[PDB]
C-alpha cells in the first residue's frame, strides 16, 4: 500500500537504483514524525469506546431531529444509535490506520472509496459524520505534535466528506 | 510493496478491527530503531562495491574454476553480469531494511529467479553462496562500530540476515 | 536548481494542489538534516585554505612523480601547483554547494557535467582528485551527523570520479 | 525555480566563491527558523478555505456591486472562478514560503497574470485588494498562539506578508 | 564533399577535356606523398588530446579572463563547450588533410560558424586564436622526426597549416 | 563527388568521430593502387589520339555496314566518321576520369546516367561501344597492376553498355 | 565478428552484389597492413612474460602505495602482485588478439565491454593499467610499421581506460 | 560471419590462452597469399558471367531435356531464376574465398537450400552438378597464367574448389 517508505522504495526502484540521499532524508522525515504519529494512534484506539460514544452524542445534540423523526436512517431508536456509533468507530478505526501507515493511505482505500454512494443510497448526511470527527478532533486529549498527527488526518476525513 | 506498518493495518482492516496493544508495541519498536535502520541501508548502499567485492572474492577463492577459462564466470561478458546480479540482490535487500518487510524482495526480485537462473544455465548454488558472502560482508559493515554512537543493533542485524537468508534460498 | 524542496514543490505543482503532508513530511526530513549539513558547510569553507593544502600535499606524497617529472599536465613547478591547487579548491567549493542545497544538485551541474572530457583532454589523472577528497575526507575534522553528511557529498564525488 | 539555498549557491557559483559568512549565517537562520515555516505552510493550507472566505467576505462588503447582477463575481460561474483564483494565489504563496524564495510564485504564478485579467475584463484592482485582505487573514491563522509552542514568528510573518503584497502588486 | 581528385576531374569534365600534364603531375605528386598523408592524419588523430590541451593552455595564458569567473570559458559547461569545439575543428582539419581539399572543412563546419558564435556570444577573435595555436601543435607533432622514417614533410605541412589558417579566418 | 576517401571521410563524419584504423586502412589501399591507376590514366591520355582513331577503325571493320550504309546514326561520310571518333573520345576521357578518382563515380554520373536514352534515341548501337571499349583495352599497351586498372573500369564501361 | 573483412563482405551482401573494386581496394589495406600487425602480434606473444612482469613493475614504481598499502586490491602481498601480471597479460593477451583481427573488434567485445564496472566494483584504479600499457609501448622492441601496429592498439586500449 | 583470422581468435579467447606458433604460422601464411586471393576474387568475379554461362552450357548439353519443353529451365521465366541461383551461388562462394572462411556461405546461403529447393521442385541433383561445373570454369579462370605473375596459387585452388563442393554437397 502508498505509504512514505513504500514510494520512496518505488521510485528508487523504477530507475533500478539503490535510495539517494534524499529518499533517504524523506524516509528520516517519517520515522521522526512517527512517534508522535504512534502516540495519537495509541490514544485514539485506547479511548475509542468514549470517544465514539461523546462523538454520536454530540451530533445528536447539534442535530436533534436525528433523534426525534422516524426513518430507518435517523437515530430515534437503539438500532439507529448503534448504527451510528458503528459508522463513527469505522471512522475512528482507519483513521488509526492511517496514523500508523503514516500516510493517508487507509483513509483513500478503506473509507473515502465509495463513501459519498453509500451516504447518498441511505440518506445518511455527511455534515452529521463532520460533527462527530470535530468533536473527536477537540477531545482525544493530546497535545503537541501528536495532536497535530491526528488533527491532520482526522481533518482529512472531514474534508472528504466536504 | 508493503512496509512494516502497511503489513500490520492490512491484517487489521481484514479483521475490521483496531490494531492492539501487541501490534502497536511492535511498531512502536521499528520506529524507535529508525535511526539505526536508515545507518543500515545508508552504509550498504555506500559500501555496496565493497560488499560485492568482498563476496565475489570469496567466492572465486572457493570455487577458483567460475574465474578459469570455461567458468560462468570466466570472460568480460560473464564477470560483469555475475557483479551485476550481486548488486541487485543487494539493493533490493537494502529496499526490504527499509520497508522492514520483504514483499518488495520477494515480490519484485526472489519470484522466478531460480527457473531463469536455470534457464540460462547460472549455478544456482553458487550464487546463494556469493549471497551469503554478502550476508557476512554486509552485516561486518553494518555492525562497524566506528564513527558512530554506540548501541544494540543485533535485532536489525538479525532482520537483514533473513533478508539475505531469504534471497539465498531463492536460488539454492 | 534542485533540491529536495523545489522538488516537492514541482511535485505539488504538477498536479496543481497544495503540499500534502507526506511531502511536508519530508521537506522536515530535510530540514532536521541540514543543521548537520549546515556545520559541514561551516567547517570546509572556514578551513578551506588548510584543507586545500593538505589535499594537494596528500597527492604528491601519494603519487610522487607529480612533483618531479616535466610536463604542463603535472605540479613540479610553481605553475602546475597553483592550478592543482586550485582545481582542489573547485571541488571542495562545489561540495559546499550542496551540503547547503540538501543535495546533489549543485556537483552535477557545477562540477560532474563535462568533468570526464575535462581530465581527459588535459591528461588530468582522476585517481588524483580521489585522493584529494579521501585526505579532506580523513580529515575534516567533523563527527557525528555532520560528519556523515560531509561524508557522503565527499562520496559522491569520489564516485563521479570511479 | 529557486530556494533560499539553491539562490545563495546560484550567486556564488556565477562569483566562483565560497560562501561567506553573512551568507551561511543567513542560510542557518532559514534552518533554525525551519520549523515555524512548517508550521506557517501547515497551517495556511489546513484552513485555506477559511481564508479565501474571511478575504472574499470582507471584499464584497468593501465592494458590494461585485455580487450583485451584472458584478464580475455575480453568477455561479463568476463566483467559483472568483474563488478558484484565490486559491489558487494563495497555493502558490505556500509555494514561496515554504521555499524561502518567491520564485516559483513569480514565475508560475505572477507572470502575465496582469495581462491575463485585462483581458478577460477581470478587475486587477479588486484582485490586488482580495490579495491583501487574504494576507491578513492568512497572517492572523499563522499567528495563532493557541495550540502551538510559544516563539516569535515575526521574521517569517513578514516574509509572507512579502509574498502577498508581491502577488497583490502583480494584478493592480 | 571533394577530395584533389575529384576537385580536378570535376573541373576537367566541366571544361569537357582530358587532364592536362600539369593536373596528372600534380595528382602523382599527392599520390606518392600518400603516406606522409596518412602520418600526419594519424598523428593529428592520436594526438588529438594533447593539440588541444596545448592550444588551449596558451590561449588561456595569453587571455587569462577566459578562465576566471565571468570569462566565456569558465565553469564546467563552458569549458567543456570550448574543448569540444576545439576537437571539432581539428576533426574537420584531418578531414581536409587525408582528402587534399577543403571542401569538407569549409562545407560542414566553417560556413556559418562567425554567425553562430556571434549569436552565442563566443568571443570569435579567441576562437580563431585558439585554432592557431591547434596549428602550431599539431605541426610540431606532425613534423617529430622521432619513430619515423626521415623525409621532407613541407609541402604537406605547408597544406594542413593552410586549413587551419582556413579555420581561424572564418570565425575571426 | 564520390571516392574512396570521400566515402571514408563521410563515415566518420556522419558518426562525428576522427577517422578510425580500418578508414585508414581502406585509404591507403586507395592510395597503394593510386600509382597503378595514376599510370594506366597517363597513358590512356597521352595515347588518347591513337587509340581514338584505332578504336573507330575497329568499329568500323567489325560492323562494316556502318561505313557503307546511308543513314544519320551511320559513319559512311566524313560527319558521322567526326561524331564517332567524338563519342569514343567521351569514353575514354570519362575512363581517364574515373582512374584518376579510384572509383566509378565519375563514369556513373558523367557517361553512364542517360546513355541508354542516348543510344535509343539516337539509334547508336552499344555494340559498337562494346567493341570500341573491347579494342582500347586489348591495345593500350599497359601491363601489371596499370593494365588491371585500365580493364577494370573499361569492363565497368562494357558493362554498362549490356 | 567485425573485422575489415567481414565488414566488407556485410556491406555487399546487404546489397545482393559481388565486391566491388573500393571494397577490394579496403581489404587489400588490410593485407598490406597485416604484415605489420602479424610481426607485432608475434613480438608480444614471444615476448608476453618479461613484457608482463616488466608492465606489472613498472605500475608499482610509479604509484609506490599499490605494493605497501594493505587491502586485498592492492599488491603488496604475492596474491596481489599476480592478481595484476593475470590482468596486464588479460590486456596483452586481447591486444594480440586485436593485432590478428586487423581491427578493434577483439578489444571492444573481450576486454572494454563491462571493464568499467569491473574496475569499479574491485577498486582497481584506471591509471595503473595506463601506466602497464605505457611500459609494454615502450619496451616491445619494434620498429616501423610494427610498432605502428602496435602502438595503434595499447593506445587503443589507453584510451580506453580513459 | 568470420573470416581466416577471427575464427581463430575467437578459438583462442575460449581458450583464454595467446595464439601459438602454429596458429601464428597458419594466418601469417594466408596473410602473405593476400595478393593471390585478391586475384581469385577479382577474376571470379569481372569473368562471373563467362562462369555461369560454360556452367550452364555444360550442363544443359548432359540433360537436355532442362531446356526442353517441360524441363524445370525451360521458359524464360525458369531460365533466369536458374541463372540467378547460379551466379547468388557463385556470389557466395568469392564472400569465402575473400574471408578465406566458409562461414558467410553456410549461413547465408547454404542452410536451408536443400528443403525450399524441394519445395519448389527444383532438381537438387542438377543444381549441384551446375555448381561443379562453375568450379571447373572457375578455376580455369582462376589458373589462367596469362596477364599475371606467375607463381604457385594451388593451395588457394584447393580451398576455392572446397567452397563449391560445400555448396555442391548442400543441395545434391
Ligand atoms: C509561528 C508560525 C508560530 C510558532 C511556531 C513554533 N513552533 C515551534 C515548534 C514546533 N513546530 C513544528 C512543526 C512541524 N514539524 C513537521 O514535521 C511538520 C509537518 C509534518 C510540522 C508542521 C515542530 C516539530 C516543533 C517542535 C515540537 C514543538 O511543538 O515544540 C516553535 C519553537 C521551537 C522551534 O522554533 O523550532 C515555534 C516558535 N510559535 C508561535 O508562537 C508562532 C505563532
Ligand atoms: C611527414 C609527416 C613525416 C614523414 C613521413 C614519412 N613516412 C615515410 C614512411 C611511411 N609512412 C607510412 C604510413 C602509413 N601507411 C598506412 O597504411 C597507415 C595507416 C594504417 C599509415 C599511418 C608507411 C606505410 C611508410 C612506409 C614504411 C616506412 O616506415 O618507411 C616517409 C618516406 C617514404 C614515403 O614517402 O612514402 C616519409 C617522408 N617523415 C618525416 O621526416 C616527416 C616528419
Ligand atoms: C450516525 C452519525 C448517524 C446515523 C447512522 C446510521 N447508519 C445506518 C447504516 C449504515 N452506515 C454505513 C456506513 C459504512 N459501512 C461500511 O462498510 C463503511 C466503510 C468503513 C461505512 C462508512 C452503511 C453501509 C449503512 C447501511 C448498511 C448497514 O446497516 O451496515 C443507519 C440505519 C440506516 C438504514 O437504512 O439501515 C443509521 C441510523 N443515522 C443517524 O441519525 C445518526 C446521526
Ligand atoms: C554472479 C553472482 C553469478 C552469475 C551471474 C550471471 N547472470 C548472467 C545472466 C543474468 N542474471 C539475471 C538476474 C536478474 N536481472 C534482473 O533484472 C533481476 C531483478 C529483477 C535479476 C535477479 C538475468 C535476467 C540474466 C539474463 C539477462 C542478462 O544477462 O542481463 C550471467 C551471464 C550468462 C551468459 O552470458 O550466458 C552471469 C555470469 N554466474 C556465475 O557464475 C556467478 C555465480
Ligand atoms: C546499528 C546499525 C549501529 C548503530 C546505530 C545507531 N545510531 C544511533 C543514532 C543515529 N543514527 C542516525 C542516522 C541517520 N539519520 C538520517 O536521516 C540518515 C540518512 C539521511 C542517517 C544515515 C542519526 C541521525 C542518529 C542520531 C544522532 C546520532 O549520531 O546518534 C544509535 C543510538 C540509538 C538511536 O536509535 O538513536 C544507534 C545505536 N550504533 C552501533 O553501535 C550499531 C553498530
Ligand atoms: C592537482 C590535483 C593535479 C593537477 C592539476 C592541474 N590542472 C591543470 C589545468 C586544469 N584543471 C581544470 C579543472 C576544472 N576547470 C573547471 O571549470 C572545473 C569545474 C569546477 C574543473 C574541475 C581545467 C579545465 C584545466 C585546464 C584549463 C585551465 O588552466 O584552467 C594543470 C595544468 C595543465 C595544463 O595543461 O595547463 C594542472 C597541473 N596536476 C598535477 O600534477 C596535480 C597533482
Ligand atoms: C476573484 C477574486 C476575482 C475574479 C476572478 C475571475 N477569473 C475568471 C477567470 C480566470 N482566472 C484565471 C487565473 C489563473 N488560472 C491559472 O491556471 C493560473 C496560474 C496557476 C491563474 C493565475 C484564468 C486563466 C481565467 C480564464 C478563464 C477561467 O475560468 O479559467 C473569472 C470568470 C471570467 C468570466 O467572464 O467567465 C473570474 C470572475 N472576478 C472578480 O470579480 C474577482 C475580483
Ligand atoms: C573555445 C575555444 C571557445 C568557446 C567555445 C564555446 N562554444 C559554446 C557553444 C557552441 N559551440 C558550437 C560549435 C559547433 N557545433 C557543431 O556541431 C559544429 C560543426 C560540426 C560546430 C562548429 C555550437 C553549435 C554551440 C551551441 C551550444 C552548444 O554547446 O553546442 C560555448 C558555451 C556557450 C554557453 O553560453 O553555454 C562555448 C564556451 N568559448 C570560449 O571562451 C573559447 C574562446
Ligand atoms: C561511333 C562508335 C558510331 C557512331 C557515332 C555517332 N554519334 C552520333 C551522335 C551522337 N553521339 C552522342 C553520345 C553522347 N553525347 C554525350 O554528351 C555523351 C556522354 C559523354 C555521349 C555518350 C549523342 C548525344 C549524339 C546526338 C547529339 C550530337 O550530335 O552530339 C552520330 C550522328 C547521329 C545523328 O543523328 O546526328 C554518329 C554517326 N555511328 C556510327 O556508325 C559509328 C560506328
Ligand atoms: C595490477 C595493475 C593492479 C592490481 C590488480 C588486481 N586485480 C585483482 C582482481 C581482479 N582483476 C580483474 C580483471 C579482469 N577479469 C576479466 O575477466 C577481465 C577481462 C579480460 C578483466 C580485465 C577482475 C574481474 C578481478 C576480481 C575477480 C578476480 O580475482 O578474478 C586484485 C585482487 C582484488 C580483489 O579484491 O580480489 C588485484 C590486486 N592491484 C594492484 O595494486 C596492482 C597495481
Ligand atoms: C538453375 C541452376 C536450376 C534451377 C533454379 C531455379 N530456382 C527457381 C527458384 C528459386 N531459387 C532460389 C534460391 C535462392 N534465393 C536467394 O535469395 C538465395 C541466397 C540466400 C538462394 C540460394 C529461391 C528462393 C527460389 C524461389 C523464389 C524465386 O523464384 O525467386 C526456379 C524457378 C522455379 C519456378 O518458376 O517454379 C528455377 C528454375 N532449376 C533448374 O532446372 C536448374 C537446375
Ligand atoms: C593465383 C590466382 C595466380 C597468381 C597470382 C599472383 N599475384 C601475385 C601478385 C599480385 N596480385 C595482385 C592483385 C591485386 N591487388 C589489389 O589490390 C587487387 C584488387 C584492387 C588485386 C586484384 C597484386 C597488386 C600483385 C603484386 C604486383 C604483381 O602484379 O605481381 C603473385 C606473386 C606472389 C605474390 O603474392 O605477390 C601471384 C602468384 N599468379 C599465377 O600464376 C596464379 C595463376
Amino acid at each position: 500500500m502508498k505509504t512514505p517508505i513504500t514510494e520512496a522504495i518505488a521510485a528508487a526502484d523504477t530507475q533500478g537504483r539503490f535510495l539517494s540521499n534524499t529518499e533517504l532524508q524523506a524516509v528520516n522525515g517519517r520515522f521522526e514524525r512517527a512517534a508522535a504519529s504512534m502516540e495519537a494512534a495509541r490514544a485514539l484506539t485506547n479511548n475509542a469506546q468514549q470517544l465514539i460514544d461523546g462523538a454520536a452524542n454530540a451530533v445528536y445534540q447539534k442535530f436533534p431531529y436525528t433523534t426525534q423523526m422516524q426513518g430507518a436512517n435517523f437515530a430515534s431508536d437503539s438500532r439507529g444509535k448503534s448504527k451510528c456509533a458503528r459508522d463513527i468507530g469505522y471512522y475512528l478505526r482507519i483513521i488509526t490506520y492511517s496514523l500508523v501507515a503514516g500516510g493517508t493511505g487507509p483513509l483513500d482505500e478503506y473509507l473515502i472509496a465509495g463513501l459519498d454512494e453509500i451516504n447518498r443510497t441511505f440518506d445518511l448526511s455527511p455534515s452529521w459524520y463532520v460533527e462527530a470527527l470535530k468533536y473527536i478532533k477537540a477531545n482525544h486529549g493530546l497535545s503537541g505534535q501528536a495532536a497535530n498527527e491526528a488533527n491532520t488526518y482526522i481533518d482529512y476525513a472531514i474534508n472528504a466528506l466536504s | 510493496m508493503l512496509d512494516a506498518f502497511a503489513k500490520v493495518v492490512s491484517q487489521a482492516d481484514t479483521k475490521g478491527e483496531f490494531l492492539s496493544s501487541a501490534q502497536l508495541d511492535a511498531l512502536s519498536n521499528v520506529v524507535k530503531d529508525g535511526s539505526k535502520r536508515l545507518d543500515a541501508v545508508n552504509r550498504m548502499t555506500s559500501n555496496a562495491s565493497t560488499i560485492v567485492a568482498n563476496a565475489a572474492r570469496s567466492l572465486f577463492e572457493e570455487q577458483p574454476q567460475l574465474i578459469q577459462p570455461g567458468g560462468n564466470a570466466y570472460t568480460n561478458r560473464r564477470m560483469a553480469a555475475c557483479l551485476r546480479d550481486m548488486e541487485i540482490i543487494l539493493r533490493y535487500v537494502t529496499y526490504a531494511t527499509l520497508a522492514g518487510d520483504s514483499s518488495v524482495l520477494d515480490d519484485r526480485c526472489l519470484n522466478g529467479l531460480r527457473e531463469t537462473y536455470q534457464a540460462l544455465g547460472v549455478p544456482g548454488g553458487s550464487v546463494a553462496a556469493g549471497v551469503a558472502k554478502m550476508k557476512d560482508a554486509a552485516i561486518a559493515i553494518v555492525n562497524d562500530p566506528n564513527g558512530i554512537t554506540k548501541g544494540d543493533c543485533s535485532a536489525l542485524v538479525s532482520e537483514i540476515a533473513s533478508y539475505f537468508d531469504r534471497a539465498a534460498a531463492a536460488v539454492a
